[PDB]
């Protein structure tokens, strides 16, 4: 059963917010929303759809964060001449996945930016 | 001193090409342009300023990126093992254009910065030998 402010799906509680916060902060914020809170993790298409229909009906149309960050940061990066990554000139330090109320698609925005978000916990 | 049309900087030759190819294709195209050729590798500050002067002085005629040799040599559309709650990320629905795994350069940033871009793009490039 979930707080009166949360929506229930398969033994989990999802609640979307509207205070644009960076990735780290929006993930900070979620742990303080309920014992075991964190940003939204989509373990499936069904769960992901439910969350999408949910963010829609509420705030109608905007971009929400998700439980993925430092996505490509630990990928194996090397130049095509076989050289290792040493010098750096990245325009953005890290990327964070985020979705938007229109569809269940994973997008990527620089982490240190701002967007809405959906928090979740279980039971 | 380099072949006709290549520019030199610290014992290497560079050639800006105004062909719109995918990363995979601009890379294959560079190997077959000189002995041991590849897409430019920016491994130093001076080297980067030089590639920027070059790209600016040569490519800048139709708004876009300029490929560079850096790429996640792998098949992971993302490489972050888990979600914030500590679960394994094993379900996906990425927009392909949205997994920005190849890098580029651009005028917006005076061709001095690496921008995460979609590998299926078709942009010019700089080869190096
Ligand atoms: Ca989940
Ligand atoms: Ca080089």
């Amino acid at each position: 059963d979930c707080p009166s402010d949360w929506s229930s799906y398969e033994g989990h509680c999802y609640k979307p917010f509207s205070e644009p916060k960076n990735w780290a902060d929006a993930e900070n914020f979620c742990t303080q929303q309920h014992a075991g809170g964190h940003l939204v993790s989509f373990q499936s298409s069904e769960e992901a759809d439910f969350v999408v229909k949910l963010a829609f009906q509420t705030f109608g149309h905007s971009i929400f964060w998700m439980g993925l960050s430092n996505v490509w940061n630990q990928c194996n990066w090397q130049w095509s001449n076989a050289a290792m990554l040493r010098y750096k000139a990245w325009a953005e330090e890290s990327y964070c996945v985020y979705f938007k109320s229109t569809n269940n698609k994973w997008r990527s925005r620089a982490c240190r930016m701002m967007a809405q978000f959906v928090c979740e916990f279980q039971a | 001193d380099c072949p006709s049309g290549w520019s030199s900087y610290e014992g290497h030759c560079y050639k800006p090409f105004k062909l719109y190819k995918t990363w995979d294709d601009a890379e294959r195209f560079c190997t077959e342009q000189a002995k041991g050729g590849h897409l430019v590798s920016i491994e130093s500050a001076g080297e980067a300023d030089f590639v920027a002067q070059l790209v600016t002085e040569n490519i800048q005629n139709t708004k876009s990126y300029v490929w560079i040799g850096l790429r996640v040599q792998g098949k992971e559309k993302q490489c972050s093992s888990e979600w914030s709650d500590g679960s394994s990320v094993s379900y996906e629905n990425w927009i392909e254009a949205e997994s920005k795994t190849c890098l580029g350069l651009e005028k917006e940033t005076g061709f001095r910065k690496w921008v995460n871009i979609y590998c299926g793009q078709q942009n010019p490039f700089v080869c190096e030998a």
